[PDB]
């Protein structure tokens, strides 16, 4: 259950409360009963109000409005910057950071012991959070073969044995599974081919990324309050 | 009296600099001062609805519906502790007899 | 409330507008600042009549809810009815609660029945049985020789006969009987004096009158319903109600009242001899009834009064009136009554 | 109930009147019996009439005629300049002046305690009719924010609201928002953008604006008639 709670304004009246929320002055005795209030419902200050605190609400006083209200179904244009930063961060999960060290198992990107936990420098373990989240994974999972982590046969990519010859062919092969390893993530909604070039040995590609928008993972995320696990289960 | 709040917005509150004789801020004053003299009236009328602070009508009315009538020139406070006094009478033994003589 | 008057108003408004502005000076009828103030000031005269008017019905339902003294609702008519058999009884028949009682007369098609069993002993000629109206109000008060019929089937049944007219039923309490009880109630807070006996006596709402008769170190209390009777159940409930009033160490006794039964019979003679039918004569029949169930305690009877009340139906078409059971005027004591026995009337 | 009346003209005979009203001279006998006539019906002048004033009638005698007229169903051609002036007039309705001092709410458009009530020279509170109705209340409504007043949630415009950055779009969102407070009067039967322009701080636009035309108005206060209203509760 959740409910609105307003704050009395200065020289505010019950009547346009009435009018701002339930669209009707008429609502006005009712939110008097549910509030339990005296005739001089708001009062101009605190001295006044010192006359029966019980039953009187001065200007800073919190009033009740019982509407069932729903934190889904609100306008995004509301939320506030950092309201909906720390909503897109939760939805992109935290998750402890495995990829520091970039250098190090890019040197090494096929082979097993590869990467490692570490500490934030404040003693506790260190942690990536949004898009630092979603490199991590993206990272883990391209570089994960496929079937080699347990309980997770489909988990990981065949890059692996993509070390082929230097043709169109193994291009078009890497890009195809490359493609299908982020697919695979719920998270990105689509992935496609930039550019690619070969130079004898060395094979080069880019790829554009586009994880879901602000809008859904709002939407994500508040549906999500109706039953409070905030926790991404994928 | 809260007119002047719920009065339209745009409507003028205060008698305008330009013009000591506003008829607007007169006309909303005189509205202003009936709102509020029949809201000080409102309040006191609680002292009406109170056996014990009601006066002249209320209190005979009080008294009519206690079976006790105001004599000549009885005031409103002998006439509600007659009233009370009344309600609880002692009776049926000497001491109520000679208290009634 | 200080019940202000609409001119009043109207001038101060009048007034005080004036006195902000002195380019505002026409208030003539037909004016918009005229009719405006008019209603304004019309508007809180009604708030200030309907404010009085809601304080007074709020003394009044505070002294309700506050003495619990809830207003008496209207109470259904119940009488006795008489039952004869063929023969004397053999057997102990046994009527149980419900056994409904009706009238063939469609004038009274009101139905009545026993709320509880009865038994006839052997060797037995009639039975008495009290009876309820199912119907609340008036409607159940119907005269006698009304109920005729029972509809138990019984074949050991030879008649059926309510004696007298019942008078018990009546509509909701009036104002002005709630009043007088409730100054009643007030004055019989003190247990133990004679209007407090009278009134635990009338804590009863069954009872209609009650006659407290005074002697040294003896109290008899002569109490009654609204047909006359005081059966022992009521009694019973009486004394009951009369251990809190009642003072304590002197005798007390509860009886009946002294009826007295008048049967009338009166020749009326019609000028207009076309309206002779069934009709005037039970209109007159009802008239009567009416007039003797209305006698308090020590009511005198006066063949005078009758008369009068009986030619004032219409003085024009009625002509002479003359009774064929009654001469003179009777004297009831302060114990006693009268309540209408059959009613007959013969139309010329 | 409403009836015609005929005003005895020169020389005139009741089969003419009959034949001008009821399209038929049959009638006359009909006229005869519900005027209560003698035979010299229309005398020649008032010394005829000396003789039986009640039961005859001269010329400038008025005569009843007892078909039953409606003021809905006229033609406007008949009805005289001044007439259709007034009937604009009631339909438009009159209402106390408050947009004097135009000056001065120009200068503040936003506040409030902008615009106040006004004498008309005579004593009496000022009145507005007719088209300066029409100006007052739209003025009023464009002024007011939408959802300040009491017992009226939507009346007002969101031009408050709308003090944005110097672009066309926000050009477009006061033309959109304008026309909607335009729209929203009952009496305006249409608005539309005649043109806009941006001078940086300054915007500036202008609107043009069809109230109803005056055979609307005629026919709709002509139809209240029946009622006898003669009011606006729209």
């Amino acid at each position: 259950m959740r409910f609105k709670k307003h704050v009395v304004q200065h020289e505010e009246t019950m009547q346009a409360i009435a009018q701002r929320y339930y669209g009707d002055v008429s609502y006005w005795i009712d939110l008097v009963e549910h509030n339990n209030l005296k005739y001089p419902y708001l009062v101009e200050t605190d001295e006044e109000k010192m006359k029966d605190p019980e039953r009187l609400a001065s200007t800073g006083d919190t009033l009740i409005i019982p509407i069932e209200s729903d934190l889904t179904d609100v306008s995004a244009k509301e939320i506030n910057s950092r309201d909906k930063d720390v909503l897109v961060e939760l939805a992109l999960g935290r998750d402890l950071n495995i990829t520091a060290d970039e250098k190090y198992f890019n040197e090494h990107g096929t082979s097993d012991n590869i990467l490692a936990f570490s500490t934030n420098g404040n003693g506790d373990l260190d942690t990536v959070k949004g898009i630092d989240n979603m490199k991590q994974q993206l990272q883990a999972r391209l570089l994960t073969p496929r079937g080699s982590l347990m309980l997770h046969p489909n988990y990981g990519s065949d890059l692996h044995n993509l070390f082929g010859l230097n043709i169109p062919e193994q291009a078009t092969l890497i890009e195809m599974e490359v493609l299908r390893t982020l697919t695979s993530d719920n998270r990105v909604k689509s992935a496609n081919l930039i550019d690619w070039k070969i130079q004898g040995n060395v094979y080069s590609g880019q790829f554009s990324v586009e994880i879901k928008s602000v809008e859904e993972s709002i939407n994500f995320v508040l549906g999500q309050d109706e039953e409070g696990i905030f926790a991404l289960f994928e | 009296a809260n007119f002047l709040k719920n009065l339209h917005p745009l409507l003028r509150r205060d008698r305008n600099k330009k013009d000591n004789q506003d008829p607007n801020f007169a006309l909303i004053d005189a509205l202003n001062e009936e709102m509020n003299q029949v809201e000080k009236d409102a309040i006191e009328s609680k002292l009406q609805s109170s056996l014990k602070t009601s006066t002249s009508e209320y209190l005979d009315k009080f008294g009519d519906w206690f079976g006790v009538y105001r004599k000549t020139d009885e005031k409103d406070d002998v006439y509600r502790a007659r009233i009370i006094k009344y309600l609880l009478l002692k009776r049926g033994t000497n001491n109520a007899i000679i208290d009634a003589i | 409330m200080k019940t202000r008057k609409l001119t009043n108003i109207l001038s101060k408004l009048i007034d005080k507008t004036m006195a902000g502005t002195s380019k505002i000076t026409d208030f003539t009828p037909g004016s918009a600042s005229r009719s405006l103030l008019e209603a304004v000031s019309l508007e809180i005269e009604q708030f200030y009549i309907l404010t009085k008017e809601n304080i007074d019905w709020g003394i009044q339902e505070g002294i309700i809810e506050a003495f619990d003294f809830q207003k008496r609702q209207s109470k259904r008519a119940y009488g006795d009815v008489t039952i004869q058999f063929y023969q004397p009884l053999d057997m102990r028949m046994y009527i149980p609660a419900g056994t409904t009682f009706t009238s063939t007369r469609q004038e009274y098609p009101q139905q009545f029945e026993t709320l509880v069993d009865y038994y006839a002993e052997p060797d037995s000629t009639e039975i008495v049985v009290e009876v309820y109206c199912k119907e609340t109000g008036v409607a159940g008060n119907v005269p006698e020789g009304t109920i005729n019929t029972i509809a138990s089937g019984s074949s050991l049944i030879r008649s059926v006969n309510n004696e007298y007219s019942f008078n018990t039923g009546t509509k909701e309490e009036s104002q002005e009987d709630f009043k007088r009880r409730f100054h009643s109630f007030v004055e019989s807070r003190g247990r133990a004096t004679n209007k407090s006996v009278r009134y635990g006596a009338l804590q009863i709402p069954d009872v209609e009158g009650v006659y407290v008769y005074e002697e040294t170190g003896h109290i008899t209390v002569f109490a009654h319903d609204r047909n006359g009777n005081l059966s022992d159940t009521l009694k019973e409930d009486i004394i009951d109600a009369l251990q809190d009033y009642r003072p304590s160490g002197i005798m007390l006794d509860v009886t009946g009242v002294e009826k007295e039964e008048v049967n009338v019979s009166a020749t009326v003679t019609i000028s207009n001899k076309s309206r002779i039918g069934d009709t005037l004569q039970k209109h007159i029949e009802s008239v009567i009834r009416s007039y003797l169930n209305n006698l308090k305690t020590s009511d005198d009877l006066i063949i005078t009064d009758l008369i009068q009340a009986i030619m004032n139906i219409d003085d024009v078409l009625i002509y002479d009136v003359s009774f064929d059971n009654l001469d003179e005027n009777i004297i009831v004591p302060p114990q006693g009554i009268i309540r209408a026995g059959e009613i007959k009337v013969e139309l010329k």
